[PDB]
């Protein structure tokens, strides 16, 4: 029996030619008579130093003050944004770390990378110092990203084509977050935490729920890896950033691409993507030293911060709104306000 | 025969149907007035001065 | 192989005849002595009590996870601290840093992307010989404070004085460390005692190269 | 095959250094046909190795089978060597390979090297199939490492440690012996005829010195014992084979049954 | 030992009495725009071969010659002339008890 070999294109056609149909105003064809902003540019106004080797990944806090950073001389490092100064130095076992994270209520970090582990970090020890708390273990390929949503729950992406929700104290996880034919590298969490996004080496995204994890929607249209992916902030749209030079942003229901970037002096890839509190300005950097600040209504380059000697590797957004950093292959972390 | 593989093939694309696709009129009728009402929310936009900015410059006078 | 084991539990439990014996019977260190070995060398836990937990745990600042690995760039970062300012070991330099990377890391193809290493694999059976391999067979015995396995290893292999020398410098960091550090106060008198021991090795054989010519004595001193 | 080698120019000579071994030694050696004449091997020897005249010369046949000499025999037997060899000047002529008498010979080299200064010129002429690792040692004017650990499945024999110059033969064989005992008789032959210092007009003596063995070794002493200019032989009776034979038999000199040893 | 710190500090400093010193610090600043001996000595492949050699032979003569001379003391042959002495008192006991007649 392989008559449902020959049954996957119906199914697959017909969702095909349902997004065609629903092409009639686009948005460029209805942002034209919203307000002109212009072109903004911003400088350099806080520096971090302390890190010998390249920074690999960054994650904002609530307060947006502490800030987590994983470097290639496998050293963790907190980050008092007010005097950078050093407050929380702390050393990783591997040389290869890739992952960090911040959590909701600066309680517990993690860490991750080609160490196929997830490791749980206890800040709020009662011996006054930092010092290993949980344990993970089952993601064969190699940990690419994890986020925190609260103190007994967290979920991650790994290159192993799979993701789990991992329970803190028993070890075990809930749900195995099947069917990418490539490695997930980084999802993007919704404001309610009940329905989130993926991205695989299969030029494709994957909803899933926080609960059970079905697979809702498939946004696919790319050329390469999904390597890092932004949620617009109402929870029902997202941006896919990849390799091929191109990015691309899809929402929920319409189950279709939004609109695209119209500026091919990008020729490299985008290395991190990430929306505005409100979904107007984008910030992105590429495997080129500039990094073109983005316009998300507008679709318009908002501006270039040329600052950084080596490749930009990782971005953050202040919670309330007004500083950008950016971490960079220089050893450095710069403020840009 | 070995139809394990497209058994799971066909479970999801029956079920990736079943939702309902807006005009991209609707979709671009959404997040404007979301952005909007949220563009003097967000600072991004409107770029606030050195007074609320935590990132402000130190000046010791003395 | 046999041979190999069996020379690998010899050094780890430091029985120093046995060693002798099965150099004295074929074994070579020069195809023995690997990468692998050396960094499980430095792991062992039998063997009498050494101060390297410690004096790791002091450089690459002061915490450390418990279960933790030394591997030989943490090894290289502690000898160039116990040695002094402008001092620069070989397993730091980037050299061994690159060729160390091919350890772990390659094992996701698309990994290697995402490290973004600036950097050849010769066909060299494995490229991971150490051309002298007493030199860091000397080096790993002081620094685990075995001194007849340093005494041992000192007298063969190249550069008898400059070994002599290091070794010194190394015990009396290492005593000074401990002393600071609040021990029992017999293990700084143990490692002031080898440094004296090595400074007088190193003495005396700078008296004998002197006494047979002086011309090749004034060079070994300069070069 | 009717001896079809093809005559090239040699490829292996210089040092090797013998790794694995208790002391670190240094050896020369060149690779030369089985047809070359004595006197450019004397000139190579004499000055592209730095080497005197020896006021005397030593033989050492004996039997190339791994065969143990029992305590209180052959380390008298060893010292007597080396002190005979070391007070005179004089030429230790080998096999050279890690076999039979010619191990003993290295372990007395061994424990004299231990205790007391001084180099003996133990030259060793093997065969070149011989070797267990025939690569190797084509590295020319080069410092080569060598492997002293030996491995009997290999079906070959190891050069012994301890010795200073070898001097390799080839037919163009490999596995076999034969290629050596024509062309070190006319090297012996040539240094025999050769002047030492002294104006007397003297040679320099020669002495052969016989450690068990098989049948060969009476075809040999046979063969000495005939030459225009006839040189001495020792033998060992401690031994056991046909050298303890040829002990027990210079006894009643002038029972031939009782040979039938099997 | 502080003879070397001396030379060095001198060897370092330049070439001018500190009433004309100032014209270096000048030159020093177009230098700023743009120890074969002394301190080391730079030697080819076969020289550093031959102080290699040179020193294992230095330090195996060495090795020989505190050998020789501890093994020629008068308590190490005193120790060795005991123990022989008891060992063949011994053997001589022992011989002279088993007799067959």
């Amino acid at each position: 029996l392989d008559q449902l070999r020959q049954e996957a294109e119906q199914l697959k056609n017909q969702i095909r030619d349902a997004r065609k149909a629903c092409a009639d105003a686009t948005l460029s064809q209805i942002t034209n008579n919203i307000d002109p902003v212009g072109r903004i540019q911003m400088r350099t106004r806080r520096t971090l130093r302390g890190h010998l080797a390249k920074i690999y990944a960054m994650h904002w806090g609530t307060d947006s003050r502490l800030l987590v950073s994983a470097s290639q001389d496998g050293k963790l490092i907190i980050w008092d944004s007010y005097t950078t100064n050093k407050v929380h130095a702390i050393p990783l076992r591997s040389s290869w770390v890739m992952t960090c994270a911040y959590a909701p209520s600066g309680n517990y970090v993690a860490c991750g990378g080609l160490d196929n582990i997830c490791s749980i970090y206890n800040l709020k020890t009662r011996e006054g110092n930092v010092r290993v708390s949980r344990e993970l273990a089952g993601h064969t390929g190699y940990l690419s990203c994890c986020r925190f949503l609260d103190d007994n729950q967290i979920v991650t992406s790994s290159g192993d084509t799979t993701c789990a929700l991992w329970d803190i104290e028993t070890g075990q996880q809930t749900t195995t977050f099947t069917g990418h034919t490539g490695d997930v590298m980084s999802l993007s969490l919704a404001p309610d935490t009940r329905l989130f996004v993926s991205g695989a080496c299969d030029a494709s995204a994957k909803l899933w729920d926080v609960r059970e994890g079905m697979c809702r929607q498939t946004f696919t249209g790319h050329e390469s890896d999904i390597n890092a992916i932004c949620f617009f902030p109402n929870g029902n749209a997202f941006a896919t950033g990849s390799d091929d030079a191109t990015c691309r942003l899809f929402d929920l229901r319409a189950d279709q691409e939004l609109m695209t970037y119209s500026h091919d002096n990008i020729i490299c890839g985008i290395t991190s993507v990430s929306f505005s509190k409100s979904g107007r300005l984008l910030l992105a950097g590429y495997d080129d030293f500039n990094c073109n600040v983005w316009d998300a209504l507008k679709a318009d380059r908002a501006g270039v911060l040329a600052g950084h000697d080596n490749r930009v590797s990782c971005l953050g957004v202040t919670d309330d709104g007004m500083a950008v950093a950016t971490g960079s292959w220089d050893s450095f972390l710069k403020i840009w306000n | 025969a070995s139809i394990a593989q497209a058994r799971k093939l066909v479970e999801q694309l029956k079920m990736e149907a079943n939702i309902d696709r807006i005009k991209v009129s609707k979709a671009a009728a959404d997040l404007m007035a979301y952005c909007e009402a949220h563009a003097k929310e967000d600072p991004l936009l409107t770029p606030v001065p050195a007074s609320e900015n935590p990132f402000r410059e130190k000046k010791f006078f003395s | 192989g046999s041979l190999e084991q069996a020379m690998l539990d010899a050094l780890v439990l430091d029985r120093v005849d046995f060693v002798k014996l099965l150099i004295e019977n074929g074994v070579s260190m020069h195809r023995f002595l690997t990468i692998s070995r050396l960094e499980e060398l430095y792991n062992t836990r039998h063997g009498p009590s050494n101060t390297l937990y410690h004096l790791v745990r002091d450089v690459k600042k002061g915490n450390l996870p418990p279960d933790y690995r030394i591997s030989l760039i943490d090894i290289g970062l502690v000898i160039e601290y116990l040695m002094g300012g402008a001092y620069r070991c070989n397993y730091t330099r980037k050299r061994f840093r690159t060729l160390y990377h091919n350890l772990f890391g390659p094992k996701r193809p698309k990994a290697l992307k995402l490290l973004g290493m600036e950097d050849i694999d010769l066909d060299d059976p494995e490229i991971n010989h150490f051309p002298f391999p007493f030199h860091e067979l000397m080096v790993w015995a002081v620094l685990m404070k075995r001194q007849k396995m340093a005494l041992f290893f000192w007298q063969h292999g190249e550069e008898a004085m400059a070994k002599a020398l290091v070794a010194c410098k190394l015990c009396k960091a290492m005593a000074h460390e401990a002393s600071e550090n609040d021990m029992v106060d017999d293990i700084s008198q143990e490692l002031n005692h080898n440094s004296r021991d090595f400074g007088q090795l190193a003495v005396e054989l700078l008296d004998q190269s002197y006494k047979q010519d002086e011309q090749l004595a004034m060079k070994l001193l300069t070069y | 095959i009717s001896k079809h080698t093809q005559l090239s120019p040699t490829d292996a000579f210089g040092t090797i250094e013998f790794q694995g071994g208790g002391h670190s030694n240094k050896a020369m050696y060149v690779r030369v046909s089985f047809d070359t004449k004595p006197d450019l091997l004397l000139h190579l020897m004499t000055k592209e190795w730095q080497l005197e005249l020896p006021k005397l010369l030593i033989s050492v046949h004996g039997g190339l089978q791994n065969f143990e000499l029992q305590p209180k025999l052959k380390q008298v037997f060893g010292k007597g060597l080396i002190k005979a060899a070391m007070t005179t000047g004089a030429w230790i002529f080998t096999g050279g390979v890690n076999t039979g008498v010619i191990r003993h010979v290295g372990d007395a080299l061994k424990d004299h090297a231990s205790k007391s200064r001084g180099k003996i010129c133990t030259i060793g002429i093997a065969p070149w199939g011989i070797v267990e690792n025939q690569e190797d040692l084509i590295g020319r004017d080069v410092v080569r490492p060598y492997q002293t650990m030996s491995n009997p499945m290999s079906k070959l024999t190891v050069l012994n440690s301890m010795h200073s110059h070898f001097i390799l033969a080839d037919n163009g064989t490999t596995g076999k012996y034969g290629a050596e005992v024509k062309l070190r008789r006319q090297l012996e032959k040539h240094i025999s005829l050769q002047k030492i210092n002294t104006r007397i007009g003297q040679g320099v003596p020669v002495v052969a010195l016989i450690v068990e063995g098989g049948p060969n070794v009476i075809s040999i002493v046979l063969e000495y014992l005939r030459d225009t200019p006839p040189v001495p032989v020792v033998v060992c009776d401690g031994s056991g084979r046909a050298s303890d034979i040829l002990a027990f038999g210079h006894k009643y000199s002038e029972v031939t049954i009782q040979k039938t040893f099997t | 030992f502080q003879r070397y710190q001396l030379i060095m500090t001198f060897h370092e400093r330049p070439v001018l009495p500190p009433p004309l010193i100032i014209f270096s610090h000048m030159t020093m600043i177009f230098q700023h725009v743009c120890r074969d001996y002394g301190l080391k000595l730079f030697i080819t492949d076969d020289e550093l071969k031959k102080v290699h050699d040179f020193e294992e032979q230095c330090i195996e003569e060495y090795f020989r010659e505190k050998d020789d001379r501890f093994n020629s003391s008068n308590d190490e042959r005193i120790r060795v002339t005991s123990e022989r002495v008891e060992n063949m008192s011994m053997r001589l006991e022992e011989v002279n008890e088993r007799e067959h007649s």
